């Protein structure tokens, strides 16, 4: 069985086309792109039949058995296509795909999308079966460590010309949703035909920034940014951004915090984060809290947010936004009576 | 502290004391 | 199911009622996990459904008896949640009360078995209610529950409770050193953890959970003296929170026990432990530290979705500034 | 084939029922005088009677002889409505057919008339689990029920009932037997079925009902069986409690003392033994009940309690009310929060550590 | 035989009780000529919505003519009573939630009356339509036929969308008093010839809070309860209210320290099974009133001038600092009596917890 | 008559849309270059003009003088679209047909080609509305889709749709309109319209628009029908007015100047309509937590409360932060013992005096 990247696929199905092929990951645009990919190189070849289908509990095997034990008169060198459970495979499902990797022929050109399986669901029959005659590309979104690289080679295939700081605010505006982020590229082009993206111009199509995403606040409350914290949370209660995602990622940040702050009474910060293995650009904005708020700060806010997430677990109230807004100026310098921390 | 302060505070009853009585408007007659 | 030594004497007395006729319709059993009511509850339906009793046991021989064995009975009803579920609808309930309507297959009594009343959602509750109150003749019900406060005042008050004990202590030490090879004080420790209920402490020596406890009590001896309790997180923070918050509750009780002074302790497996915590906190701070272990366990055990790592690190970090000097401690209210 | 007390006997007739007497003076001042409304709810706690005083209009109401108070219980339709097979009365219960589409079958019926009785009644109980589109669908027909049809309502909970609902229909409420109904009605009942019993097993099971009636005649049986068919004080102190008297006053006593060691082994021997935590602390907190009371007025001691009447005296001139009301204070926290507790043993613990702490 | 509630529905705007300004203003719109294609109507409940959409209605689509004084005699008037009108469309909101039975209301607006002059559709309950039957509703609303009215009644108002606010007329009825109430129930007694007293048509008139349905049921259970007559002994018995003379003598004895009294005065009310709930309400309710006449003389109301100076006695007497810890005391007293063993042992306990932290006399100390 | 003013001036061409500039240069570049893509959605707030926006695009793409960015408006390709009667723009409500049978008959039609225009357009609203199956068969459509055919989504969840449903088409996501530019649009809608209008009144109008121009014309419309036909910065003060109530905020500011008569006033104001008392102390120290952040940091007030933006402001530089504290804790502990109190109206009455003249001991 072959493993690539999608980078690799095209050359791959220029050197042949291989009976199957397995797409696997979690990233819907280098899926898409894959699948567009294979689906012309088998038009090229002759594949002018396509076939797709869902996997689910409630599926009519019968259907996809008869296709594929029935012939052609004439529309030959058929295509199939089935989308996996994003839970993955059961028994049930293992033995159907068993059974139909036993019905293959050379006319029959197999693809198969889905979730990253598992030791167990990779130990299978019917994966053991194809594993001679299998090409598996993994398409799984990048960290932001590696977002830059993607970006820039994006661009550079687009004909377009990036700056630094273009790049940088590009993956910050979009960091974790490439879909945006190619949508925004294409639009620039767009708007500017001579293909010269300038930081400022980027930084009008900020503008925009729509929503989903809290992390923007989070950092601005890391950075001792009170002003634009302020803002950025005003900007999502706006928008109506789930208030739980913004309590789980401020909680997320705030637990590794505190963790930093109890461990770093006899160890440098630096060192802190290499054992978590934090990324530096993060480093940064999370040493200034660590470097910016005491021990009674990080157990006043961790109280806070306790109270806030039993509130929303337990009464789903629609006030979490006055409480997001204490907390975000209790991450803050600002002293802050304690009072409105109900302590 | 005053034994009885004490058993009220353990008690979780709290006590309330004039700070502005110019506030109220009536005989409240609070002085004997 | 075994079948505890235990049982013998409380089924003989139900028995024979049935052997008078005197039976109630609808049964409640109380008795903690592990007792064994299933495999009394087992035998009084295996008896009710034999078709040629002798004495106080089923023949083994009649047509009933090798349905049973065979698990087919028609006229034998069990209500039990869903593999994947976690209580019990009331589309169940609803059936086997339309299915209860009709007569029996073999012309004998049906019996009906609730494997857990508590696991019993309000409307299936409400609804078993009228089927309950007035069932058909040569009709019987089996219910088990450990909280019979948890269940619904009308449902409790249409039923005959009966009450299991555990057995005695020495009997029960006895048990377990047969069972398990332990130390004696590391046996008896384990079964008071357990309400003094056999078969618990058995299972807490058979899995992994007898190291979880040393580990956790390791870690408690490092943190009360330097008094960073924020170390405990690790021992604490795992899908059986609610056991280890219990053991650490025991733990700062008996100390409290010992502080006060007391002649037995829950946990005398490790007398240095408790009179550690009782030599370095103050009998305010350990009261004002258990009651918050408890409400933070309680809270674990209720609120459904709750995140785990978030509230216990919120209370080690409460706890930790709670010893503090000159820091206000909560008062329980109502 | 055997029926338990509780439906054997289910009260036939307006004088065979207990309490209640406003609804039943009402009820008969309205068919006397001919004013007869076509809605009633009944609003109560559990086992009151609201199903047999439902039960009971509807046999008035469809009597052979007349609408009248008094049924004759002899003609057909008294006989057929006891047996719970009458045509003309049907039953819903709503805990099972909250569905809208079958109130709305229900409801295009009502046009037919009535069979054999002179009305149509429909009693529905558990109403309050009915889904809202099914009241919604009740209220037009409730504000206009046609001539020959009447609606009887039973509910415990009426408070989720919307106020629409309630402003078109007589409500009645039933109050809680009383201790001492509860004790008579038990008695009569024992002496009508030539049972042996015993004024203290009464007295218990009547206070052990907690204003229930059918929880009392649910008690009673279970005593007769578990007693050789026979109440005795001995079974029903067994099925119970009530050997905590004398050792919640030595319990009280210890932790008022402020010595751990009484206390803690008072308790190991009350786990030893087996005995309901529960009813300890209802017993402490009414022994703590009765020494503030005696402060207050010496003759407040209640006569029944003459044998533990120094140590109680003692108690009260020794220890200021404001101590007595803080342990009643810690005992209630104690007891609301015993099933939070992990275990009922270590949340008795904990309020006795708790309570110790009050001693200068 | 029939309800009062619904026997005496008002037929005429010289009917209604209250709302002057409404009134006041729709017989202004119709006499001047001035009519809007979009009415709301806001209020608490039992205040007369639906009595007032009915009228306008009426006076919309009486044969005379448009006028704020309907005949009330001719047969579109008679069918409106009877609700039998053909082109009064009326529209159960909380049943029909759905967008598809609202497409299929408006698909037929264009349509002109059968009968009468106006079309108009009154919508109850219309906080209960989803969000998209609330979006349709805007262009049709916005723009309706030259022979189309839309009259919208609710309880809750703020649910609407602002849009859907922005498309009507609001008014907004007011809860009506106790004065108001009592005479209504005076007038209706006195046409249906029924025995009545004061001090029970006060105390139904206060058991109703403000809402006219409330008081017409309870007048009809307590005429029930009452055998033909509405005596004070029976409207207090049909709400369980105790004496006020009864709470304000246990609240003077707790006052005075003397705890015989106390004892006495609960053994008294046991004796007549008075509820222990209703007492510790009616004492905190005692308090608050004292409370808010030392904040101003003019807080009492009139319904109380039997006791009146007597609470007074107390304004002039009691610092506000013991009325606050009496009242905190019986707060808790109530917030423990679900757990108490017995609700008469909480009330005694609560009280005797009152005595014992008495700011002027405690109880005395042990030697 | 008159007609509705949202109805009346539906934007017609590219020029009369507002603001939205960083989506209509795109897509005009993306004209006059030829550059078009299958799929287009569009995602925004409501009233934010995503389906004029496509309205226009699918005129201009079957303009008889060609693919341009300027529809000439006069053809008779033009005509039809605006009157909505064009026979190859398909135009769907995907809320009113969910069902998959309902959509399979219209997705059918692709087969056919197109009659009187370059491209068959189909216009999908209320995309988010459909059933699973209902996209699958989409996905289907859309996975080789003919040459001829365009497909045009607007709806304002684009979170519902299926990944693979987004991953096929160009997504623009629309933004506010800010306040001058709904201002200069009423402005020139009144105008046109010979409806008499004052600046103020234009100015409170774009003020509570909050960003939405279809807010902005149904309450230019309430203002028209409240004054008759004219308007008014009287008309438009009251009709914001009766919209405001504003007890809180005035119960608030007696409280900090300790005016007992006030307060009683709001209060009986209060309970004149029916409003729920614990809700009325949730706002009260929700408004007291705003004005302690805003003391901390200026930057706190955000332009969600613009129009009492001053008063706040006022509040936090004027009253003392240890005054707003003791508030703020006062009505904690009035909240607390409201379910208990013997009425809600009686607990708000009795937090509201202590606050004005009784301070708490607290222990130690
Ligand atoms: N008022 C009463 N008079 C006499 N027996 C009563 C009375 N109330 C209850 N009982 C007894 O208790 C049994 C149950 O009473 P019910 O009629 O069910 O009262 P209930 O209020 O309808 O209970 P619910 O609401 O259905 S749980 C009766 O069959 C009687 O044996
Ligand atoms: N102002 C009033 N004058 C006379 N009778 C009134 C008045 N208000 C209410 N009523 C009476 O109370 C009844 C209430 O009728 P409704 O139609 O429910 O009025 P409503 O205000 O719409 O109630 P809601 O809001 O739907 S619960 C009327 O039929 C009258 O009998
Ligand atoms: N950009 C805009 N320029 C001018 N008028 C606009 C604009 N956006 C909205 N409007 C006005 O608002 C009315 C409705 O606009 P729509 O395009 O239907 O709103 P919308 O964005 O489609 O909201 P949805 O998608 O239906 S929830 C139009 O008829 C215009 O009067
Ligand atoms: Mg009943
Ligand atoms: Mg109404
Ligand atoms: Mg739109
Ligand atoms: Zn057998
Ligand atoms: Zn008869
Ligand atoms: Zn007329
Ligand atoms: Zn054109």
């Amino acid at each position: 069985m072959i493993r690539l990247y999608p980078e690799q696929l095209r050359a791959q199905l220029n050197e042949g086309l291989r009976a199957a092929y397995l797409l696997l990951g979690n990233d819907p645009l280098l899926l898409q792109e894959s699948q567009d990919a294979v689906r012309q190189v088998a038009a090229a070849q002759g594949f002018e039949e396509h076939h797709t289908f869902s996997i689910d509990p409630n599926t009519d095997w019968n259907a996809i058995f008869s296709l594929c034990q029935a012939m052609s008169l004439f529309a030959s060198r058929q295509t199939l296509l089935l989308l996996l459970p994003e839970n993955g495979p059961n028994a049930a499902i293992n033995e159907q795909l068993l059974t139909l990797t036993g019905l293959l022929h050379d006319d029959l050109l197999l693809i198969v999308r889905g979730n990253k399986l598992s030791k167990a669901q990779e130990n299978a029959a019917w994966f053991t079966a194809l594993a001679n005659r299998s090409v598996q590309v993994t398409c799984q979104t990048p960290e932001q460590a590696q977002l830059p690289r993607w970006v820039a080679a994006r661009a550079k295939q687009l004909n377009l010309e990036l700056d630094d700081a273009a790049n940088q605010v590009l993956c910050y505006c979009y960091e974790g949703n490439l879909l945006a982020l190619a949508q925004a590229l294409e639009r620039l082009s767009l708007l500017w035909p001579d293909g010269k993206l300038t930081l400022p111009r980027v930084e009008q199509a900020v503008n925009d920034a729509a929503h989903f995403t809290p992390f923007h606040w989070v950092d601005a409350l890391l950075m001792g940014k009170s002003k634009r914290a302020l803002h950025i949370l005003q900007q999502l209660r706006l928008e109506g951004s789930e208030p739980v995602i913004l309590l789980r990622t401020l909680q997320r940040e705030l637990l590794l915090l505190v963790n930093l702050k109890r461990q770093s009474a006899h160890t440098p910060l630096r060192a802190l984060f290499d054992k978590h293995r934090v990324w530096q650009n993060r480093r940064g904005m999370m040493g200034e809290a660590l470097n910016r708020l005491s021990q009674t700060q990080l157990r006043q806010a961790v109280q806070l947010l306790t109270r806030t997430e039993l509130t929303l677990k337990q009464d789903y109230g629609q006030s979490v936004w006055a409480e997001l807004e204490g907390l975000s100026l209790l991450l803050c310098h600002k002293p802050l009576a304690d009072v409105f921390i109900d302590g | 502290t005053s034994r009885r302060d004490w058993q009220l505070q353990q008690l979780g009853i709290t006590q309330w004391s004039l700070r502005r009585p110019g506030a109220l408007q009536g005989e409240i007659a609070i002085a004997i | 199911m075994r079948w505890y030594p235990w049982l013998r004497p409380d089924f003989e007395k139900l028995v024979a009622s049935y052997q008078a006729g005197r039976g109630h319709h609808a049964l409640l059993i109380q008795a903690l996990p592990g007792m064994g009511d299933d495999a009394l509850i087992y035998a009084l339906s295996r008896y009710l459904l034999c078709q040629q009793p002798q004495g106080h046991k089923s023949c083994g021989h009649c047509r009933g008896c090798q349905l049973m064995q065979a698990g087919t009975h028609p006229d034998y009803y069990t209500l039990a949640p869903e593999k994947g579920k976690n209580t019990l609808g009331v589309d169940a309930v609803r059936e086997v009360t339309e299915k209860l309507n009709e007569h029996a297959r073999l012309g004998g009594a049906k019996v009906v078995w609730v494997t857990d009343a508590a696991l019993l959602t309000d409307a299936a509750a409400n609804a078993l209610l009228k089927t309950l109150e007035e069932p058909p003749a040569e009709t019987w019900f089996f219910l088990a529950t450990r909280e019979p406060e948890r269940l619904l005042a009308t449902l409790r008050s249409r039923c005959r409770l009966h009450y299991l004990a555990p057995p005695p202590e020495q009997y029960a030490v006895t048990w377990l050193s047969r069972e398990v090879t332990m130390s004696q004080d590391a046996l008896l420790a384990a079964l008071r953890l357990s309400a003094g209920s056999p078969g618990a402490a058995l299972a807490l020596f058979q899995g992994d959970n007898w190291q979880a406890r040393e580990t956790l009590c390791q870690a408690l001896a490092y943190s009360v003296p330097s008094g960073d309790w924020y170390s405990l997180l690790a021992a604490l923070n795992h899908e059986q929170a609610p056991a280890r918050l219990h053991w650490l509750a025991t733990l700062l009780m008996d100390a409290l026990k010992r502080h006060h002074g007391a002649a037995q302790v829950t946990n005398v497996d490790v007398p240095g432990l408790v009179a550690e915590l009782a030599n370095h906190l103050s009998p305010s701070r350990l009261q004002a530290i258990l009651g918050d272990v408890c409400h933070i366990r309680e809270q674990l055990m209720s609120v459904t979705g709750i995140n785990r790592e978030l509230l216990i690190t919120d209370l080690l970090l409460r706890i930790e500034h709670y010893l503090q000097p000159g820091v206000v401690l909560p008062v329980p209210h109502l | 084939s055997y029926q338990v007390l509780a439906r054997k006997w289910r009260p036939q007739t307006f004088a065979d029922v207990v309490g209640q007497e406003h609804v039943l003076t009402a009820l008969a001042n309205g068919l006397s005088l001919g004013r007869i409304h076509h809605a009633y709810l009944f609003s109560g706690t559990r086992g009151v009677g609201k199903t047999s005083i439902a039960r009971l209009l509807a046999k008035g109401l469809n009597c052979e002889t007349g609408i009248t108070a008094t049924p004759c219980g002899v003609c057909d339709n008294c006989r057929e409505i006891e047996q719970g097979r009458f045509v003309d009365l049907i039953e819903i219960d709503a805990a099972s057919r909250t569905k809208v589409e079958d109130t709305r079958d229900l409801l295009d019926n009502v046009q037919y008339a009535p069979a054999r009785g002179r009305f149509k009644v429909y009693l529905i109980d558990e109403v309050h689990m009915l889904s809202r589109h099914s009241f919604n669908a009740l209220l037009k027909t409730l504000e206009e029920p046609p001539e020959h049809v009447k609606f009887l309502l039973a509910t415990t909970d009426p408070q989720k009932l919307p106020v629409t609902i309630l402003s078109r229909c007589l409500q009645f409420h039933l109050k809680a037997l009383d201790v001492e109904q509860i004790r008579h009605q038990l008695e009569h009942i024992l002496n009508e079925e030539h049972i042996a019993h015993e004024p203290r097993a009464l007295q218990l099971l009547a206070r052990a009902a907690e204003g229930s009636l059918r929880d009392a005649l649910s008690l009673t049986d279970q005593a007769i069986a578990s007693g050789d068919g026979q109440v005795s004080t001995q079974a029903v102190s067994a099925m119970l409690g009530t050997l905590d008297d004398d050792q919640a006053l030595s319990l009280v006593e210890a932790m008022v003392e402020a010595n751990g060691e009484r206390v803690m082994a008072l308790i190991n021997e009350a786990a030893a033994r087996g005995i309901e935590w529960e009813a300890l602390l209802v017993e402490m907190l009414g022994l703590l009940h009765r020494i503030a009371m005696v402060q207050l007025s010496p003759a407040a001691l209640g006569n029944d309690m003459a044998a533990i009447e120094l140590r109680m005296r003692e108690l009260a001139r020794t220890i200021p009310p404001t101590d007595i009301q803080l342990y009643y204070q810690t005992l209630l926290i104690g007891r609301k929060e015993l099933p939070y507790a992990p275990d009922r043993r270590m949340g008795v613990e904990m309020t006795l550590l708790r309570a110790l702490a009050f001693h200068p």
